[PDB]
């Protein structure tokens, strides 16, 4: 059991608070919580690395394909779009941030809006219509959000207001979690109130020898319907594993083939005993090089150099290995630290679907 | 020219797990010795 | 710079005691020879490694600035807060993962044998061997009472 | 021109409460104040008010960058 | 910032509407009588990996992304006409003569491009 | 006009954040561009005729 | 370029993912990144102080006065920090985001009011 104890806790509104209640009342008639809730998810893994637990949070963060909704070319229709400062550059922008939960692509929406009285109007998300797709049931994003305001007289419509795809890595609007916790529960710590210690971190080893094994780490997600909090969590937790499972499979499957001529694999004879391994992965992040070369280095512990290698400029990761073996020994030892990784996040999925009920 | 490159890549490598910082409190005299700067100060103006 | 998003001339901080500049705004300007002739005087006349040492004061010109003279200072310290300042295999191999040199060699060492900052540093230093001794900028008259 | 959709730091979506907010909180300076007149009442003091309490309440969690976007982004409406 | 609160109704060279704003959190007596424009950005004092050295910074690409900082740039046009020489109009290439080598003439409509089509270089 | 002795006057409790009121009540009157406008409406009550008849 | 209160000006050099930036053991990560070494020449020594008051600011939820020439103590306001929760110095445990190991040091981080200068690159 590598990761145990979850715990799940939806940030909700306090009603007992009169200021909060009287204004929700009297701008949405809103007496209950909302239909989507940020969650926060707090998990303790055990017997793992934080190259793993880490890869895990950075997956989650920024590399996990997600969905927003956008506006197709000639959408916003300038023809009556009346009003002047409600410009499509700064519409657009609002509408790529809001959260949604959706289920499938095909929904479209729209939005048609008129200010036919003597003040300015504020527009809400409760006023995007859906025009295709199957009906909803349950709706995929909160109803007050402010979109805009109109002067007195004017009007926006946009049409085509589909749903995208995407990473976090690309555009910050397919971002998904929210960092809100990550500790190490097997490194001691001083107390830091006292001006003796607080020009340290805390703990109690130096991050140039310590080696924890046993971490906290805590993701805020930013919408989930309220009555499939704990599915909606194990999907994202489980789609994380699989993201990671695809790229290292993407690797090994380069590792294999070390008799054909790549161009993403380079291996030289060194000397009449070392061996030297080049792999060079275009547009692959930290994530696989730092898993890489932690398993790498679990599987040869006398090994003369593993390093890899993220240049901001060149989009690229490179790893370089540096044996004292024979080339079909090497990429045996790297097919068989490739295994590894893929067998931890299988256990990971694993207890996945046990812990979360 | 190729040893400048690299002995900056292993002190930019060192300080990205050691860590450096400054802030308000490292330049903030402790109450005890805020008092002899004064009378460091009183005694020049003495002098003048 | 094959990311389509960036508009600036890149360099090396050490390379601005060439220019006299900064990033605070400054602009340069840059042309690149398409004819043989000035191609090959560009390559072995006007390079910068013939300005390495000034024709001005006949001394060097580059250096560490900033990050990597305070950087310096914190990687050959003898004692950290944390107590001697060791690091293990794996935090010894990751400083040389982007030197863009040879790599050394770790072999002989386990992963949890402890490195000093002054081991590291030799490992670099031997490709070049020098001889050196003075005293630091850190040992002053001022601060020693 | 708006509080935005999300944190400009994080991403936290601190803008499904801006218009519960915005509304709470002249109601509360109100209370605070005891009904003076707007231009009686000093930009200096209304800010001085705690809104720490109010903020928990919506929900919105200890963060020092969602809190600091949520309580001084400044508002198209109540300039032009 | 908000440099006037009526760039819709101008023409301008060369300004810049920033749409977000906010109050400092620590504010002074000169914000009760202009308009701040800035934000109230979480910033680190550190060093990481060199690349803010001698007055750089490292930005969020998050932060680029939402908006912080973002806006519109203005560039205005004025071509004048002369009394019964000139006109505005669709030029022909055949009764027109030193057309501008290699320019795009198919975005004129009446003259004028219309409200809302990306202009390249060589358009006309 | 006399004023009343100054040995009678309550000040101990002014604060430096008291006397920027001081400061609001001079731009409040001044206004942050006062005199580019009344330089202008004297140019157009005063300066204008006077200049044209009295001058020429 | 940006630039914040006290003159203290730079030129954006790197963007980094969500991912890829430092964070503290509550999920608080910065916006800019600006060099320690820009500060003991400069002696910019109000910025700091803006960062130390401002960080408390946030916390209780309200807007302070930073006007020059009323009195300070950084003696006084260093202690409001501990009163919020927070350490004497406004310095947090941070960890690098591309590694995940924590920094033997904390870090100084909070909230610093900045602006973009109008001089772009594409411009020039
Ligand atoms: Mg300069
Ligand atoms: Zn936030």
């Amino acid at each position: 059991k590598i990761f145990q104890n979850v715990e799940i806790k939806p940030f909700l509104i306090d009603f007992s608070n009169l200021f909060i209640k009287n204004a929700a009342k009297k701008l949405f008639q809103l007496e209950e919580q909302l239909p989507l809730v940020p969650v926060n998810v707090v998990m303790d893994f055990k017997g793992i690395s934080r190259a793993a637990v880490h890869g895990l949070s950075r997956v989650l963060q920024d590399e996990i394909p997600n969905y927003m909704l956008d506006i197709k070319p000639g959408g916003y229709k300038i023809e009556d779009s009346t009003d002047l400062f409600m410009t499509e550059q700064f519409i657009r922008n609002r509408i790529n941030f809001i959260p949604i939960y959706a289920k499938n692509e095909t929904l479209v929406f729209a939005l048609r809006s008129l200010n036919n009285s003597c003040e300015v109007k504020t527009i809400y998300s409760r006023d995007l219509i859906q025009v295709a797709g199957p009906k909803l049931k349950y709706p995929i994003f909160n109803p007050t959000f402010e979109i805009g305001f109109l002067q007195p007289g004017k009007s926006l419509i946009i049409e085509d207001i589909y749903i995208k795809k995407g990473i976090g890595r690309k555009h910050a609007a397919f971002n998904l979690a929210v960092k809100t916790h990550f500790s190490h529960l097997d490194i001691e710590q001083y107390p830091t109130d006292k001006k003796e210690y607080m020009a340290l971190s805390g703990y109690k080893q130096s991050s140039m020898t310590s080696d924890p094994r046993h971490h906290r780490l805590g993701l805020c997600f930013p919408a989930v319907p309220l009555p499939h909090i704990n599915q909606a969590v194990r999907t994202y937790l489980k789609n994380a594993c699989r993201i990671i499972i695809g790229r290292i499979q993407s690797i090994q499957k380069i590792y294999e083939n070390f008799e054909e001529p790549q161009p993403e694999l380079v291996l030289f004879s060194m000397d009449e005993e070392k061996t030297k391994a080049i792999i060079t992965i275009k547009d692959e992040t930290h994530t696989i090089g730092n898993l890489l070369k932690t398993y790498i280095y679990e599987m040869i512990p006398d090994i003369s150099f593993v390093g890899y290698q993220c240049v901001p400029h060149k989009q690229e990761m490179v790893l370089t290995i540096i044996h004292k073996a024979s080339q079909e020994d090497l990429i045996t030892l790297l097919e068989k630290s490739i295994q590894n990784i893929i067998q931890t996040f299988q256990i990971l999925e694993k207890n996945v679907d046990e812990l979360i009920a | 020219l190729k040893m400048i490159f690299a002995t900056q890549q292993l002190a930019l490598n060192y300080v990205r797990n050691a860590g450096f910082t400054v802030s308000t409190a490292d330049m903030l005299l402790t109450p005890e010795a805020h008092q002899e700067v004064q009378e460091i100060i009183n005694e020049l103006l003495l002098e003048s | 710079l094959e990311n389509p998003k960036i508009s600036t001339f890149q360099m090396n901080v050490s390379a601005c005691a060439w220019y006299n500049a900064d990033f605070d705004g400054d602009q340069m300007n840059l042309w690149v020879p398409w004819s043989v002739m000035s191609r090959v005087e560009a390559e072995l006349l006007c390079s910068v490694r013939n300005w390495f040492i000034s024709t001005k004061s006949s001394g060097p010109v580059n250096g560490q600035v900033q990050d990597s003279t305070v950087g310096s200072f914190l990687l050959t310290r003898t004692n950290t807060p944390m107590g001697k300042n060791v690091m293990n295999k794996l935090h010894a191999m990751g400083l040389f993962q982007t030197t863009q040199t040879d790599p050394p060699c770790f072999a002989n060492y386990s992963p949890t044998d402890l490195l000093d900052g002054k081991s590291v540093v030799s490992m670099l230093l031997r490709q070049t061997p020098i001889n050196y001794q003075r005293a630091p900028t850190w040992y002053s008259e001022v601060y020693a009472p | 021109m708006l509080i935005p959709v999300v944190c400009f730091t994080c991403g936290f979506p601190i803008g499904t409460y801006a218009a519960i907010f915005d509304k709470a909180r002249t109601e509360y300076i109100k209370t605070k104040m005891g009904g003076t007149l707007p231009q009686n009442i000093p930009l200096d003091a209304s800010l001085q008010i705690e809104l720490k309490d109010l903020i928990t309440a919506l929900g919105i969690p200890m963060r020092v960058c969602c809190r600091t976007h949520l309580i001084t982004t400044l508002d198209y409406r109540k300039y032009y | 910032g908000w440099y006037c609160f009526s760039w819709p109704y101008r023409v301008d060279m060369n300004r810049f509407f920033q749409f977000y704003n906010e109050m400092p959190l620590v504010k002074t007596i000169a914000h009760n009588y202009v308009i701040p424009n800035g934000l109230n950005t979480i910033v680190a004092y550190m060093i990481y990996g060199g690349y803010n050295q001698e007055d750089s910074v490292i930005v969020s690409q998050s932060f680029i992304d939402r908006g912080g900082f973002a806006g519109t740039f203005y560039r205005e046009e004025k071509v004048e006409l002369e009394s019964d020489i000139e006109s505005f109009g669709k030029p022909d290439p055949l009764i027109t003569k030193n057309l501008k080598p290699g320019a795009n003439y198919e975005k004129l409509v009446d003259g004028f491009v219309p409200v809302g089509t990306v202009v390249k270089k060589g358009d006309i | 006009i006399t004023y009343g002795p100054i040995e009678t006057v309550d000040n101990e409790e002014l604060t430096e954040a008291d006397m920027l009121s001081f400061i609001s009540a001079a731009v409040n009157s001044t206004g942050l561009i006062g005199y580019n406008i009344k330089s202008f409406d004297d140019l157009m009550d005063n300066g204008i005729p006077q200049i044209v008849k009295q001058m020429f | 370029k940006m630039s914040s209160r006290s003159g203290n000006k730079g030129i954006a050099a790197l963007a980094l993912p969500t991912s890829d930036m430092p964070f503290t053991e509550d999920g608080l990560q910065p916006d800019l990144i600006v060099n320690p070494h820009s500060h003991p020449s400069r002696m910019t020594n109000g910025q700091m102080i803006e960062t130390t008051v401002g960080l408390a600011n946030a916390l209780q939820g309200v807007v302070t006065d930073g006007t020059a020439f009323l009195p300070i103590n950084v003696q006084l306001l260093s202690e409001r920090l501990a009163q919020e929760g927070l350490r004497f110095n406004g310095c947090q445990k941070m960890f690098n985001g591309q590694t995940g190991e924590y920094f033997d040091a904390a870090i100084f981080i909070g909230p610093t009011y900045h602006q973009r200068l109008q001089k772009f690159v594409l411009d020039d």
